[PDB]
Formats: structure tokens, C-alpha cells, sequence
């Protein structure tokens, strides 16, 4: 009945809020074609009264109210965690720190600088290459979390190559990447103020070691939505209904 | 015609065609197909349409008459002194990504695009203005420019004015002496002695151009905004290339039209659209991207706190009866420019706060080019002060590559959404 | 038999030269584990009398004489083209321009700066992601290649996402990436003096469009070895024989 | 807990300071203590490193207890001579550590010189006992990043900004003289010690002596086989900015004596045939040892450093003058001899480079400058071009404080060493 479509760089997500207040969600990879991904997600949806479209593909989708992922993520996370004012959203190309008020509206925000683009996609890529045929639970107390350049994914990739080229463990490099990212994202998530508590959402929040390292660095509790992929799409759907 | 002129200037004709080929389409999309633009934009539209034509013919003809063409990259170089002799002063700050790879043949890639692009224009022989120039006047402002001049001097004679880094009494005297040394340089090269009459006339000509641009800036305080910011940016950009007398006449003709719009409460947006102040680095032609994205999202840019903008035209030279006094007054005028290469630079913050109030701004977008360290570093303290005054603030950086639109749109539009 | 083993960022390559002077080669992906790849390669090759190891993995592979890939590349390219003084080697992580003399000796060289790292791997990643249903026939026929930022692969990825997000054709984007990569590499291959003739080798020289676009930027003759992947390994093997 | 009690009194963040320090002994062990053939007289500086935040920091604190002051500086242009004349201390706090870079980036761009970001971070995080004990920072108007960073740093510790000219003509020389006289007044005001002929000459002799000892060690590296590894001399030049000038000079001179004995017996640290390397470019503050460690671990020996932690620091001595006015003028002229890339043109630096290639019997020049260092980054073009015209092998490197780009730097360095074999 009320639809929010989040056409992200990496994944496209659809939330449908029905008349009874319940909702359903679907995720599909964007595959660099958000128009196709949105049509596919809306396939067989039913009769929609209002649609809000967000994410990168909002510039191209030829119907729906357009709203940025910043405003949608604030609104969606507010539905889940009204009592927490700060949101860190890690996607495939952007990082966002957002501060929302008691109504879930944006009080302030900050996105990554140009040199910090692509963190999530780099994590996705390098973890697939050097595997993680271990389980997340083991990176947490690694003795050697070798420090890796925080500058950008180009510099980090260089160090990954040299570190594995000389025989450093796969796990130790994996642990090192998560800790460096967590340390950078911890500073990032303080940019709008020191949160008493932080919501960590987006697909990047689905790396349990990243959340644990971030929480240790920040020194406050980090809550993750039950499905962090779809929180921005939920916000879009809520805006669509409100509209 | 144009192509024979470019041949005599030794322009690389094929690379120049390649550089200019996409520009008409962009201008059509960002300017000509935008509705409700003032009729008086027609002159400036025609300048862009022949951007390397009639003005470059004028400059070439001035050289065959014995006059010179001086190329500058900073508002601190005294246009008044050049124009006094009847020579031309043009500003060739780069604004094009096309020439950046050529600039990187001799410059670091981690450097301001403005510098790299200008260097690439001269190296590839792509720019008829850079080709027709007799001399470059560099200045000791940012690190990249200072050190670039040493390299550029192999391709074209560069005279380097030493601008100091503070504005104390010792600094003001130092700059006075630099201005008098430059005056002598101009005299030598042109063979035209400065006297009370021709220096006064040069001051008058450039004050007239600044006054014109100040008149246009002031009209933007009205609600609804009578003109899109992107058109004003274009006009401020062309100030650096055009004949100052004609340019001032055409700007003043636009202002007359805008006054009639104001009188009838007509504007290019509704009164509820968010009014945006741009602050930071200059945007040389054709670096239109940030204005275009803001106003395409429904904002209106109502001022630019930059040197292609307010910092260029806000301060006029005070008159004096003799050359000595006029030269002191020309030095003082330029030192009113609150560039981030000065320390401290608190006057720039005062300027931004004053503009917020005079222009009734809903949000400030601080835009600085990638690797511009003076404005990049200074953006921290500017943001901190605007925050504690509860002035919405968005910091943006980019380079001349045009295709990072998606990233910039999300940040801009989230900001506009927030301040509504 | 004399063996050269190039344990690179992206691929590991083996050249074996007999007394005849004929040679065989073998190539396998490095998968971030150079030692494994070198072990796999050397198995069942027959006993080797001399070995030169080059590439990122050269130290960790504790066998043979270690020689840098700059010297090896000049050697193996000298065998194939003794009259060409300049060599552009594009691999997965590094780009290299080499000036050698009439005897094959390196007289000067230059490798990419830090922000220029990873050009080759990015092209592979991107071509995969955008696939190429398109034939390589086409990228030369592309009338609207879109110039992509040449700063680094982070800024280039950001633009790729923006262009596809708004409906730019993959062909326009792919053609623009090669063109921009050709333009930067052409200027890069002149850092040591403008060549009258250029050797273009490495895995990067296997992209047909990059070869054509590179030659057109250079404005001079470009020659590509029969097997660009293995010319550094051939150099190592020719050095094992000589040593 | 004598050192931890002092740090607690300096409001050091004790937790982060231990985590900063925890990795260093293993590095030092690996790059210094376990390295063979080091002079016996390295024992002093090895001891300094071993307690890098103790003895000296205690001395500085005790100096403040007696009413003297601690001035922190970031550039060789700041006249150590005027500070020392009053009895107060001068220490150089250029950053050399990745640890503090994220902290510095809370107030600075990430694409800025790591030297600046690391120093900013040390102060912000309260990591550095030297920065915590310093009374004042003296900042200079050199590169863009430093000049604008001072405005931010002043919120944490008072910053006096000296304005250095950007050329070296007569008007610039007079300008710099006036800035030195302004600075002298500032030091007199903050210390309460008016300068006079006695204590200003004394201050000059004390720093001239330190500079002279460093010059002496530099000249001894001209011998073949090299009597000392460049990494040990880098360390010494780094510690010159922390240590007591008099004690430091004495211990450098003791090292030179031992090196003369090495020269007298044809004793060296490497073979006759190892590549002899000149480093040129930006200063390498402690503990930024990477480049030297990599060159010399690849079989080369660094035989000179054309940098401000190196030759540019100690080449020029103050000339004597009879009165205070003449000594201030001479102090000003000494520092204006330093050929930093912040001046235009900077042709002296290229003459120094050529001179040292000849005197130190250099086989290759490695131009190393820190990422986002724009003055030296840009000037690198003309420098390499003129060394190319003179058939001097030349390799341009760049890096930041992150240690794990070893693989990339090794291949570049080693291919260069192979090229000049
Ligand atoms: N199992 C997984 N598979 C793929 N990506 C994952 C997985 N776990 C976490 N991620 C992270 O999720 C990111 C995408 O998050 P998402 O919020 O959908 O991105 P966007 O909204 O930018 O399209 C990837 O870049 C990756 O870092
Ligand atoms: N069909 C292909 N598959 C994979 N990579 C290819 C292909 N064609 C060209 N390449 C290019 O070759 C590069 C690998 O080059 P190579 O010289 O083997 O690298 P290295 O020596 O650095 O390990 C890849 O990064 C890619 O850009
Ligand atoms: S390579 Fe890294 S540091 Fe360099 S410009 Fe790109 S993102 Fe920034
Ligand atoms: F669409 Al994204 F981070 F790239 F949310
Ligand atoms: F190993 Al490579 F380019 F990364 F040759
Ligand atoms: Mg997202
Ligand atoms: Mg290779």
C-alpha cells in the first residue's frame, strides 16, 4: 500500500507497509542497473497508493516521490530505535553519520569525504578474495591485528598485497582491516557529537566483527537493527504513508 | 576568422576543437534551456558562444598596436596598473578537467585542479588566451601556485609578486613596495609611463567594473531572488576575460532589468525556496557543477564568498591626486581581500556572517577544490563558528571531473531537505 | 633448464628455457598467496638448474636469485624487441615505464605513485561488474565515451556508480574508462623521454581497446609481445641462464 | 612509576600513551639493537630511545619548576639561540607516527601532510609528554598546512607565529630580521630574561656547538667504506631536537672520535661496493625510520640527508657579533641560509645536492617527500630534471607514516639499486 524503494549502489531494497501497519521487505543486488532492480522489486507488488524512492537510483526511476537516503535512514531507524539519536549507515560506497530528533527528523549529518569512498565495497571484495573460511567470532581476540592504512581503499589494498605477499596470515589481515575501519568509523561517528549510544545500520553493519570493534573503539553501546539492509527503505515507506 | 587567428597563435587546433566540442551541449542544458532567465543574459550567452573569438581578436589587435597582454591568476594582481597603460589584464585560472592530465606531466597529481588545468592549457597550447598573452603575473599565495610558477616560467615569462602572509603594518609596507616594483615592471614592458591621468583612468575603469558587479550582487538580496545564482557566477567568471568598459555596461544593463523584476516582486523561484550562500575557493569558467546541482535541486544561490564572486568586487580603490598615493591606495584595496592564505583570516568569517544576514541565507555551502589546503584547513574553524551561531553548514569538495554528480547531489539535497 | 618465476600481485607466471633456447610458460592466478602459486607452478616441471624469482612474492619464495620485476621486464622485452628503447608494463597493482639501452640494460625507470596504484585490478573488477556482453569491437566505435576521473580508482569508482545510476550506457562508461586509462598511461609513458617506439606489455596489454586507445594517444608505433603476461618471467629465465 | 607519575602530572592520557609506546622496543630491537657493527658510542642514544619520555621530560619539568620555559617548535628557522640564551628550553615536535594521525584528522583534512596531522594528534590526544610539558608553540608561516594548522592548534596551547618571507632578496632579509627581533622580545617577555651580549653569545655558542658536532659527524660519512649506517645518524639527528644541547654535542663528538678510529683502519659498516645513497627532501621525524631501514636492509648505505633532520639543520652556524643587535641580525641570517622548498626560487638546495653527491661519493639520489607535501612535491620536478641533465641517478619516492607499503617501496628502491650496481 505504501512503498519505499532504496536503490543503492550495491543493493536495492523495497519495503511495503500494508493497511494494518505491518510491512514486508525484499532485497536484490543492484547490478549497476537501478531501473531494472526497482522494476523487479516492484514486480507483483499490488496496488500502491504512495511511493518514495531513495538512493543513487532515485535520480533515474521515473515515478515516486524522491527523498535522500539521509532523510529516509533517519526516519526508518527512528521507527525501530526512537530512543537513540545517532545513526551510522555503512553502505557499499558511502558512510553516513546522522543525528535525528525525537520525531526522527535530521538535525545534522555527515557523509564520507571523496578519499573515503567505497569502504563497504572494498570490504566485500577483499573478503571474497582472501576468503573468510573462518568464522567472525575469531577475529575479535586476534593477537596480531596488523594496522592497515586508513587513508583510502587504494592505500589499504597496496598494504594488503604486500602483507600477504610476505606471508602475513589471512586472518591477521582480515582482523587488521576491520580494526582500522572500525577506528576510522568510530572517529567519523563522533563528528556530530559524542553519542551516548549508536545505531549501526546498512549492509556494512552485517559484519559482526566490525560492530564489535566499533563498539570497543567508541566506548558506548552499538545497536544493530534486526535487518540493517532495509532500514532506509522502511523510512522511505513511512514517508510515503505520511505523504 | 577564428580558425586563422588560432593558427597564428600556434593553438593546437585538434586538441582545442576536442576541448570545446562538448561545451555547447553543456551550456544548452545548464543555461539556455533554463527558463525565466533575464533578457540581458543574451550578451553573456553570446560571449560563451564565441568564447575564443571576438575577445581574443581584440587582444591580438592590441598587441599589433604595441600594447601587451598580461595573464593573472589572483585578484591581488593590480588590474588598475595594467589597464592604465592601455594593455589588457586577463585572468586565466583553470576550470577544465580536459587539461588536467597534461598539467600532471610536470605537477603532482595531489594538487589543486585549478593549477593543474591552467598548466595543462599552456603546455598543450589549447587556450587562445594563454597563447596570446605576453606575460604571466604570478603571486606567492598557495604552495602549488608558488612552486608552479617556477615551472611555468619555462613556457612563458612569469613575474612573481611576493604577497605576504599577515596584514600587520610591516606586511602592508612590504606589499606597497611590491606594488611599486610591479608598476615599474609594467612601465618597462609596455614603454608607457604611469602618470596621474592614466593611473586615475585605470583605477576608474576597474572601479566601474567592480561597482557593476557589486550592484548585481546587491540585487540578489531580494525575495524572490530575481536571478539564478548560476547566471551570476557566469558573469563573475567572464569579468576576468571581457573588455572592462563593455562588460560593465552590459552588467549594468542587466541590473536595470533586475530592478524592474524586483519592483514587481518577480523572481526565478518561489519565496519558500532555500537561499544558499557559497563560500570557499573560486570557481573559474566552466566549473558550473556546484551551482547547477544546488539550483537544480530547487535551491537558489544568492551569493558567492569567493574570488569569482564577492571577494573580487567588494572593495574599490580610493582616489588620490598623485601616482604615489594611487599606488598606495591600489595596494590597500587588494589587501582588503580576506584570502585563506593570510593568517589569521578572521575577516573572512566576519564577511560570511554579514552576507548570511544581508542575503537572508537559509544555509551555507562551503565548497573548496580538492587539495586546496588553505581553504580546506580553514573550513574547520569556519564550520565551527557557523555551527555555534546555528547557521546550517555543508562542507563540499570536488575537482573538475564532472561525473561525481550522484555523490554531490545526495549531500546537497539532504542538506536542502534538512533546512526546509 | 633455466627458470624464471614472476610472483606478481595478480598472476604468477613461469617460463622454462631449455638448452635449445626454446621456451614454455605457465600462468596461474596468485590469489594473494604467491608461495602457493609458485609451488603449484614448479611442480612436475622437471629439475631446474638455475632459478630467478621476481615480483611481490620474490622474498617469501626462499629459492633462487631474487631480481626486481623492473630488471626482469627489461631483459625479456629486450629479447623480443632489441630496437625499442622504452617499455610500459601494466600489471594488476603497479604501472612501470622503463628505458633500456641497446644492450638491454635499464638506464632509467619510473613506477606509479601511491594514488595511481591498482589501475589494472580495478579494470578487471569493473569489467566483471559491468560484464561485457558488449564485444571489444565496439569500444573503438564509441562516439560518446564519457571521460572518467584519472586521479585514482576510488574517484573513478564513484563516477562509475553515478553514471550508471543515472542511465549512462555501460558501453559509454567502459569506453570512457579505457580512454581515460590510455590518456594517463600515455603521458606516464613519456616521463622518461618521449619514445619514438613503445613496447606495451603486462596483463594490461591484453585488453584490445587499451592497446588501440594507447597507440592513438602516444601518436607513435606501439608493439605488443606475443604473450605480454610472461615477458617479465622470460626476462627472469634469461637472467637465470646468464647467471 | 617515577615516569608514570610525571606523566600523570602532565595530564598525559596514560592509556593511549602506553598503547602508543608498546610497539616501539621491538622495532628498535629489530632496526637498531640487533643490527651488527654499530659503533659503541651509539649506546648513549640507544639509552635515550629506551627511555624516550623519561630523563629528558623530567629535566624539562624541573626547568619549569625553576621559572624557565619550554618552547615547542616545528621548523629549523625558529632561532634556538634566542630561547637558549635565557636558560629556557627549545624542543622540536614534528610528528613521525601513524598512531596520532586519526586524532589529528578530527580537526584537519585527511589529505594533508602526515607530519602535521601526527603532531596535531599527539597534542589533541594528550599522548606526548614533551608536548604536554611545553609552555608555548612557535609556529612559522612555511607550508599551507602548517600555517593554517597553527590557527587550530592555538586552541590547545598558545601559538606564536613567526612570518617567514617567501623570497631571499634584500627586502626579505630585512623583513626576517625584524621578525627575529619581534621574536626576541616575545621570549624576553615570557621568560622575564632580558637578553644581553653575555647570555646571547652564550646561547649562540651552545647551539653552534651542537650544530658543529653534527657537521663533524656528517663529514665523516664521506669515507669509503662508510664507517656508520645512515639509519643510526638519522636517529642522532632526530634526537638533536629533544636532547640537552651540551650533553648531546658531547656525545656526538664522542661518537665521531670512535668513527675516526674506524676510518683510520679502513673499517666500515658495509662493503666497498655497496650502493652509496643520498636522501633529499622532507625531514623524517622520529620514529619515521622506514626509508632508511629499507635502503640499508637492501644492501645500500645512506651517506647523507639533504633534509631539515639532516644537513639543512646543521650546515650553517651563526657568525659572531659584538653586541645584541648584531647577534640578532646574525641569527636571522643563519636561518635564512636554509634552502627550504617554501622559498622561490630555491636554487641553493640544488647546489647543495650536487655538492653532496660529489663530496660523499654518491651513486644514487633518492628524493623522498611525505604524501601531500606540496612544496617538496612540486619542486621535485625541477630537481630530478637537473639531476637527469647531470647523469646523476635519481629516484623519487613518496609515502606516509603507514608502515605496510614495504613491498611497494622495496621493489622501487631495489630496482634503483640494481640499476646503479
Ligand atoms: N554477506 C555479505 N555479502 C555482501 N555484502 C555484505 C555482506 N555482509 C556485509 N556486507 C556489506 O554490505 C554492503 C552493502 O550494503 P548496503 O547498505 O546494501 O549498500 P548500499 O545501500 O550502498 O547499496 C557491502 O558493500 C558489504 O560491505
Ligand atoms: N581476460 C583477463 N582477465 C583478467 N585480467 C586481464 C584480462 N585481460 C587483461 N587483464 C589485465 O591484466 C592484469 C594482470 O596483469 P599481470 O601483468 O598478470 O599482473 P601482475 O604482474 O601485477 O600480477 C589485470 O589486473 C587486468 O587489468
Ligand atoms: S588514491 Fe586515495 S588518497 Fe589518493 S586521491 Fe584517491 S582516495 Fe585520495
Ligand atoms: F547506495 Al550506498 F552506501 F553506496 F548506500
Ligand atoms: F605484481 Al604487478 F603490476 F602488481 F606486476
Ligand atoms: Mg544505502
Ligand atoms: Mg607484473
Amino acid at each position: 500500500m505504501f512503498a519505499g524503494l532504496d536503490l543503492g549502489s550495491t543493493n536495492s531494497k523495497l519495503v511495503i507497509i500494508k493497511e494494518d501497519g505491518s510491512y514486508t521487505f525484499k532485497v536484490v543486488p543492484t547490478r549497476y542497473e537501478p531501473v531494472k532492480a526497482g522494476e523487479l522489486l516492484l514486480k507483483n507488488t499490488g496496488e500502491i497508493r504512495n511511493l518514495v524512492v531513495t538512493g543513487y537510483g532515485r535520480v533515474a526511476f521515473n515515478r515516486g516521490k524522491v527523498v535522500t537516503e539521509i532523510t529516509c535512514q533517519a526516519r526508518g531507524c527512528h521507527e525501530l530505535f526512537p530512543e537513540v539519536d545517532y545513526i551510522l549507515d555503512l553502505g557499499g560506497q558511502d558512510a553516513k553519520i546522522i543525528k535525528k530528533d525525537g520525531q526522527g527528523r535530521v538535525v545534522n549529518f555527515l557523509m564520507n569525504d571523496k578519499c573515503a569512498a567505497g569502504t563497504g565495497r572494498f570490504l566485500e571484495i577483499i573478503l571474497t578474495a582472501i576468503g573468510d573460511d573462518y568464522r567472525d567470532e575469531d577475529l575479535i581476540n586476534e593477537e596480531n591485528a596488523v594496522p592497515i592504512n586508513s587513508m583510502c581503499t587504494v592505500f589499504a589494498e597496496s598494504e594488503v598485497i604486500s602483507l600477504l605477499a610476505r606471508g602475513t596470515s589471512k586472518r591477521a589481515v582480515i582482523a587488521g582491516l576491520f580494526k582500522t575501519t572500525a577506528k576510522r568509523l568510530a572517529k567519523f561517528a563522533e563528528s556530530l557529537g559524542k553519542p551516548r549510544k549508536l545505531i549501526f545500520t546498512g549492509g556494512g553493519a552485517k559484519y559482526p566483527a566490525l560492530r564489535l570493534f566499533l563498539q570497543k573503539e567508541m566506548g558506548v553501546e552499538v545497536v544493530v537493527p534486526p535487518e540493517p539492509s532495509v532500514t532506509a527503505a522502511l523510512g522511505a515507506a513511512l514517508i510515503a504513508r505520511e505523504t | 576568422d577564428n580558425r586563422e587567428l588560432w593558427k597564428v597563435l600556434n593553438v593546437d587546433l585538434e586538441k582545442h576543437d576536442e576541448f570545446l566540442a562538448p561545451v555547447p551541449a553543456v551550456y544548452r542544458e545548464l543555461f539556455l534551456n533554463r527558463p525565466n532567465r533575464p533578457r540581458a543574459m543574451a550578451y553573456f550567452d553570446a560571449v560563451v558562444g564565441d568564447i575564443h573569438g571576438i575577445r581574443v581578436h581584440e587582444l591580438y589587435n592590441l598587441k599589433q598596436e604595441g600594447k601587451k597582454v598580461f595573464a593573472t591568476f589572483c585578484v591581488y594582481v593590480p588590474e588598475e596598473i595594467i589597464n592604465a597603460t592601455g594593455s589588457a589584464c586577463i585572468g586565466l585560472c583553470g576550470g577544465a578537467q580536459y587539461t588536467v592530465p597534461a598539467g600532471e606531466t610536470v605537477l603532482p597529481r595531489n594538487l589543486c585542479p585549478l593549477i593543474k588545468s591552467a598548466m595543462g592549457f599552456k603546455i598543450e597550447r589549447i587556450c587562445p588566451y594563454f597563447q596570446v598573452a605576453d606575460y604571466v603575473v604570478g603571486e606567492t599565495t598557495c604552495d602549488g601556485k608558488k612552486k608552479a610558477w617556477e615551472i611555468l616560467n619555462e613556457y612563458i615569462p612569469v613575474y612573481v609578486m611576493e604577497l605576504p602572509q599577515k596584514k600587520e603594518e610591516r606586511d602592508r609596507k612590504f606589499w606597497e613596495e611590491e606594488i611599486k616594483d610591479f608598476a615599474q615592471f609594467v612601465e618597462e614592458k609596455t614603454g608607457v609611463k604611469l602618470n596621474a591621468e592614466n593611473l586615475r583612468a585605470g583605477i576608474e575603469k576597474i572601479n566601474k567594473k567592480r561597482k557593476a558587479l557589486k550592484r548585481l550582487s546587491d540585487l540578489r538580496k531580494h525575495n524572490p531572488a530575481p536571478i539564478h545564482g548560476l547566471d551570476v557566477l557566469l558573469i563573475n567568471q567572464l569579468a576576468f576575460f571581457d573588455d572592462p568598459e563593455r562588460f560593465a555596461t552590459k552588467v549594468n544593463e542587466l541590473c536595470d532589468e533586475l530592478e524592474e523584476r524586483v519592483a514587481k516582486g518577480e523572481g526565478v523561484v518561489s519565496k519558500d525556496a532555500p537561499r544558499i550562500l557559497i563560500t570557499g575557493t573560486p570557481q573559474p569558467i566552466p566549473h558550473w557543477k556546484i551551482h547547477a546541482l544546488i539550483e537544480g535541486a530547487g535551491g537558489v544561490v544568492v551569493g558567492e564568498e569567493t574570488c569569482i564572486g564577492e571577494r573580487y568586487f567588494k572593495d574599490l580603490v580610493e582616489p588620490a591626486a598623485d601616482v604615489e598615493g594611487m599606488l598606495k591606495n591600489i595596494a590597500a584595496r587588494s589587501l582588503k581581500v580576506n584570502c585563506a592564505c593570510f593568517t589569521p583570516n578572521t575577516g573572512r568569517l566576519e564577511d560570511i556572517l554579514s552576507m548570511v544576514q544581508k542575503l537572508q541565507v537559509d544555509g551555507v555551502i562551503h565548497y573548496s577544490l580538492q587539495f586546496c589546503q588553505p581553504y580546506g584547513v580553514e573550513s574547520y574553524l569556519v564550520g565551527r563558528e557557523l555551527e555555534r551561531r546555528n547557521i546550517p553548514f555543508l562542507k563540499l569538495e570536488s575537482d573538475f571531473s564532472e561525473e561525481d554528480q550522484g555523490q554531490l547531489k545526495t549531500r546537497i539535497e539532504a542538506f536542502l531537505e534538512m533546512i526546509k
